[PDB]
């Protein structure tokens, strides 16, 4: 019964490790579209040129 | 001659403000960076507890 509770909390360890991971990724892919839209005035800029 | 100076000194100026524009964008992607590190930082604290 011991082990099962090591082995419990590791995989609560785990589950909140990829929940944090998850934050990480949504910000970069804000930066990533970001970057998109500076793209398109740079687009537009040259057009204006 | 005038003319052609003129002009000249005319698309300086527009090149330089968009330059600004862009400047203002890389401000805020780089702030966003910022941010991407810092949930880095927290994932590892969650994997050292």
């Amino acid at each position: 019964r011991q082990e099962w509770e090591i082995q419990r909390d590791n995989a609560d360890g785990e589950v909140k490790q990829m929940d944090a991971q998850l934050e990480s990724l949504k910000i970069r892919r804000e930066a990533a579209q970001m970057q998109v839209e500076y793209q398109e005035t740079q687009q537009a800029h040259t057009q204006a040129q | 001659s005038m003319a052609e100076h003129d002009d000249a000194d005319e698309l300086t100026t527009l090149l330089l403000q968009q330059g600004m524009e862009l400047a203002t964008q890389s401000i805020r992607i780089q702030q966003r960076t910022v941010d991407e590190v810092d949930a880095d930082i927290a994932v590892l604290a969650e994997s050292r507890r």
